[PDB]
């Protein structure tokens, strides 16, 4: 066990035991870095996360080695994710499509099983109950939930409610909680919606994002406060500050190996996978319903599965305007050989400087060998190109430019104030 | 009518299936889950008929056949064959059973060895082959010898509609499909059956739908037989314990000078306590005669023959010579046979609930008018407190002649306000 | 609700152009709920021969065979 | 607001 959480620098893994305080993961981070959702893979000692700077969901075992991308086409403000840890199958919920996709990791194999909504946030999934919850904040919000293939979607929440952010299941009691960050509350109830429970006031929660459930404990994230805080998950609780100046804080999660533990009729033994092609998704009242991905249907038999151009042609990568990337990704198709890695593979400035392959108008070229290099390099005092082209023949008129006689004037040309001078 | 969304043909007698069932061509609807499965459940077939189960199509949560049918998912790899096609059975990959201490059973059925022909069927499986009964070679009386197997099984399992022997014994066409079971049997409608003498018109339902108990049976259910006696109630006792001087018919049938009791003389030895009275029996066995119980009405079984007793000094000292503890005095119970206990007290009044007799006898409540003279001196079966008084039905209230009398609005409205339109 | 606007099951008005537009305007299904009206007639310069589901060039029309399968 | 920034 121990406490997972995100935010905009690092993805981070804690001990519970506040007497303690060094990690037991090694920090997930980046040179652009804005990380948003995560969820863990017990059986891999694998976390997932997403980072809105790349549009990337990403793997890493707890290490640190192996890191693999999941995705990279058709990513837009991946808010949140969760994993039904039975099926393998990966649930996020993309806040600019305004949808959610279920993703399955034997084989990607992926479909928008909700397709309009308003402003969905948190999701999470409970495999043995075969039920998915997730939370929309449009002005009439709203607590949704749904059998896990993503059908029969109807609200169960609706009642006094504003800008619900953070959903989290008590799998010892098969409560649901979750945050409000309107009227600053925390709520839960079954799974039903039914016997609907407020905890008391909590100290300085002003708007919290994360929530987490785990043992006899609330773990909580408010954006106003950037902290972790923890109280009793009875009631108000002994408000008890876990982290501080956490910068950009965002989900929590409860990493333990214990949890994901069981067997739906998706993966019981002497067959595989309930017997579906592609995906199946366990139902309430222990059933299974086969899926398929994006471009196929289900055959008669309602468990194999068949190519469907017809209502669901297939699609392009990337438009005409966008350069593919040998990564899933897509990227301005004037992007290609700018001299700077937009593609986060280095698949758009791969063979550059080459006829049929030349640089962006932006960078500058060298004239031997195809390389092109950032406009930026061009003549800052660093032999950039491999032939030197970059550091040959630029201007040195200083010209009688200078700054305005408020600022002191140093021997590099830069102009600062003069009372910054002998300081 | 056309039945079964609009593709069918029942005889309209009016009723009609709800919404889930499915109707047959002989009506008795059945639920949507039992259609086309391998099971008849309509009798005619039409829930399996080949036409109904060509267009239909298997539920989400079903498993499909090769066949066509659709089973409940659990059904596929429980090692027996439900599906018919053994389709659901096909590609199971069965652990398998440790072979030095368990025997692998024909349908891949894990079974230990101690379990070989151990008394019953544990594998089922088509080759039948745990079942031999090894040990002894034949069965005695009080069960019939299975056919092909020696198992033990009664008949009164005969064409019930599963196979009890695991060999065809209990579904021989020798017995029961030929001529009309032993002499000392009946054969049942539904399931088609042989049972015992002893359940076809005993006053109970032995078949499934009752057709050992088909109203013509016997004298009546009081018919008992010419060693039991016969009550008023429909039960029947041993004729020994008729006029034993307490109840033994249920309805004091047995315990009357209405139809006899006036010579109820009991058995030999037993010392005739002729002070008790019809409350009591007189005649008491010399079993418990002098053991320290009031057996008698006034224990008079406790002197006539019995050895003289020394008594305590913390124990109540009846007057007449009889011994008891103070627990026995002033509770309207004769503990000492003179009355001494009883004699002189000054019963506190009955309780709050509690129902007070004008003997001052207290009684519960509930034993108000039963027809039962519980106060003894008949308080309880008062004129004044038992009769109720009949409605007034005065002006605006007509009274019919069935006793419920109606708004006088309705008089002769020809609807049948009053049972057989008394009105 | 004006008779320029539809009125969403929300109680919004919006403009009945953006009804049945392939996006909830409403922010409920409302205007997007009952639109059906999508033939499958082709555009620009292509030509649909009558009783047949292809679509040509006009160019070929009357370019001296039957393109399509009966005149 | 309440937006992811
Ligand atoms: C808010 O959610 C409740 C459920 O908690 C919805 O009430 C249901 O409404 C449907 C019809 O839309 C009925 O068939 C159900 O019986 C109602 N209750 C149950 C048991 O679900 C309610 O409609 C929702 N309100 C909004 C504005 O969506
Ligand atoms: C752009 O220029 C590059 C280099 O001249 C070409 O690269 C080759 O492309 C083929 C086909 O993809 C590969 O099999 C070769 O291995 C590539 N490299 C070499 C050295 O042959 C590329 O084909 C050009 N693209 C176009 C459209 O002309
Ligand atoms: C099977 O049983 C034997 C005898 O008890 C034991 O030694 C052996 O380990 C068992 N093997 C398996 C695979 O169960
Ligand atoms: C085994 O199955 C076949 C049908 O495939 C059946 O005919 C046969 O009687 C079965 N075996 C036994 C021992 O009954
Ligand atoms: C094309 O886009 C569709 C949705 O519009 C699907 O995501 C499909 O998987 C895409 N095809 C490829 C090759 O990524
Ligand atoms: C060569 O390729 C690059 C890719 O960024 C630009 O499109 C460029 O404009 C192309 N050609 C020339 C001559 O500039
Ligand atoms: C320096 O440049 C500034 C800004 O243009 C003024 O023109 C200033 O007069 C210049 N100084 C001299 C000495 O020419
Ligand atoms: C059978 O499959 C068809 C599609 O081929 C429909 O989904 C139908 O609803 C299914 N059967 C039932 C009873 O739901
Ligand atoms: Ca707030
Ligand atoms: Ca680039
Ligand atoms: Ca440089
Ligand atoms: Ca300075
Ligand atoms: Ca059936
Ligand atoms: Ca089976
Ligand atoms: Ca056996
Ligand atoms: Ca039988
Ligand atoms: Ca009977
Ligand atoms: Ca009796
Ligand atoms: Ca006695
Ligand atoms: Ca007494
Ligand atoms: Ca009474
Ligand atoms: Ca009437
Ligand atoms: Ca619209
Ligand atoms: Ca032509």
């Amino acid at each position: 066990n121990f406490l997972l959480f995100s935010s905009k620098t690092a993805v981070r893994g804690i001990p519970f035991t506040l007497s303690t305080q060094e990690d037991v993961m090694v920090p997930v981070t980046g040179s652009p870095s804005f990380f948003v959702g995560i969820d863990f893979d017990a059986q891999h000692s694998t976390v997932f996360y997403s980072d809105l700077s790349k549009d990337i969901i990403y793997k890493q075992k707890i290490d640190g080695t192996g890191k693999e991308v999941i995705t990279a086409n058709r990513l837009e403000s991946v808010e949140c994710l969760t994993f039904d840890w039975i099926s393998r199958n990966l649930y996020w919920t993309d806040g600019g499509l305004k949808s959610v996709t279920v993703l399955r990791l034997a084989d990607k194999s992926r479909r928008q099983i909700i397709s309009n909504l308003n402003n969905p946030r948190s999701i999470v999934v409970h495999p043995t109950a075969g039920y998915m919850f997730l939370s929309d904040w449009f002005r009439p919000a709203k607590i949704m939930r749904a059998w896990s293939d993503g059908s029969h979607l109807m609200p169960i929440v609706n009642t006094s409610l504003g800008w619900p952010n953070g959903l989290a299941i008590d799998w010892s009691a098969s409560r649901l909680y979750w945050v409000d960050a309107f009227f600053d509350k925390i709520e839960h109830s079954t799974l039903d919606g039914l016997d609907r429970k407020r905890l008391g006031h909590v100290d300085q929660m002003t708007h919290p994002f994360g929530l987490t459930v785990f043992k006899d404990n609330v773990f909580i994230t408010d954006w106003r406060l950037g902290a972790i805080i923890r109280v009793r998950k009875s009631d108000g609780g002994d408000m008890t500050v876990i982290r501080r100046g956490i910068s950009s804080v965002m989900h929590v999660k409860a990493y333990d190996a214990d949890l994901q533990t069981g067997s739906n009729y998706c993966s019981q033994t002497t067959h595989a996978n309930g017997d579906c092609s592609h995906f199946c998704f366990p139902v309430p009242n222990f059933q299974r319903v086969c899926g398929c991905p994006y471009g196929m249907k289900l055959q008669r038999d309602q468990m194999t599965c068949e190519g469907d151009p017809a209502r669901e042609p297939p699609t392009q990568q990337c438009g005409s305007l966008s350069f593919p990337c040998n990564n899933g990704k897509c990227v301005p198709s004037f992007f290609r050989c700018d001299g700077v890695d937009d593609c986060h593979d280095n698949s758009d400035e791969h063979q550059c400087g080459v006829f049929n392959n030349t640089c962006s108008p932006s960078a500058f070229a060298c004239v031997r060998g195809g390389q092109c290099i950032p406009g930026q390099w061009h003549c800052d005092r660093q032999n950039d190109c491999l032939d030197g082209s970059d550091e040959q023949n630029c201007p040195t008129h200083a010209t009688s430019s200078t700054c305005p006689s408020t600022s002191f004037t140093c021997d590099n040309h830069v102009c600062i104030p003069k009372d910054w001078v002998c300081d | 009518y056309l039945a079964n969304d609009n593709k069918y043909c029942v005889v309209d007698t009016g009723t009609r299936c709800n919404q889930l069932q499915f109707t047959c061509l002989n009506g008795h609807c059945i639920n949507q889950d039992w259609k086309c499965d391998n099971d008849n459940d309509c009798g005619d077939g039409s829930d399996e008929l080949p036409t109904v189960c060509a267009f239909h199509t298997c539920r989400s949560t079903a498993f499909t056949c090769g066949n066509g049918r659709c089973v409940p998912y659990h059904y596929r790899c429980d090692y027996y064959n439900d599906c018919g096609d053994n389709s659901d059975e096909a590609g199971c990959l069965f652990r398998n059973c440790n072979s030095t201490t368990e025997f692998t059973c024909s349908n891949g059925r894990c079974i230990p060895l101690s379990y070989v022909c151990n008394g019953i069927n544990n594998c089922h499986d088509n080759d039948t082959s745990d079942e031999k009964n090894c040990p002894p070679h034949t069965c005695p009386p009080d069960f019939t010898k299975c056919q092909t197997t020696n198992i033990c099984v009664p008949r009164a399992f005969l064409c019930d509609g599963d196979n009890d022997c695991g060999d065809g014994s209990d579904e021989n066409p020798i017995y029961c499909a030929s001529h009309t079971c032993r002499s000392n049997e009946f054969q049942c409608l539904s399931p088609q059956r042989c049972i015992p003498s002893y359940w076809f018109c005993d006053g109970e339902a032995d078949c499934a739908d009752g057709s050992d108990e088909p109203d013509t049976c016997g004298h009546s259910v009081n018919t008992c037989r010419a060693s039991q006696f016969q009550c008023d109630n429909g039960r029947c006792i041993s004729g020994n314990w008729v006029c034993d001087g307490d109840n033994d018919c249920g309805d004091m049938s047995d315990e009357d000078q209405r139809h006899h009791c006036e010579l109820q003389n009991c058995s030999s030895t037993q010392f005739t306590c002729v002070n008790s009275r019809p409350p009591n029996r007189r005649c008491i066995p010399q079993y418990w005669v002098c053991d320290g119980d009031a057996d008698c009405s006034d224990a008079l079984d406790e002197l006539q023959n019995c050895t003289m007793r020394t008594c305590s000094a913390g124990e109540f000292s009846c007057a007449n010579g009889r011994c008891v503890r103070q627990s026995f005095r002033c509770d309207r119970r004769n503990d000492c046979g003179d009355y001494s206990d009883e004699r002189g007290c000054s019963y506190p009044p009955c309780h709050a609930n509690q129902f007070t007799c004008q003997n001052g006898r207290c009684i519960p409540r509930f034993f108000v008018c039963d027809e039962d003279n519980d106060c003894g001196d008949g308080s309880d079966e008062q004129e004044h407190l038992c009769h109720t008084p009949e409605p007034t039905c005065p002006l605006h209230q007509f009274r019919c002649d069935n006793g419920h009398c109606i708004e006088m609005g309705r008089v002769c409205n020809h609807v049948d306000d009053c049972s057989d339109n008394s009105d | 609700c004006s008779p320029t606007h539809f009125l969403c099951d929300n109680g919004n008005c919006i403009y009945k152009a953006w009804i049945c537009d392939g996006d909830n305007d409403c922010r409920d299904m409302s205007d997007e709920k009952d639109c059906p009206t999508q033939p499958f007639h082709c555009p620009s310069t292509q030509w649909q021969c009558p009783g047949y589901s292809t679509c040509i060039n006009l160019s070929a029309l009357c370019d001296g065979v039957f393109d399509c399968p009966n005149g | 607001x309440n937006x992811x920034x």
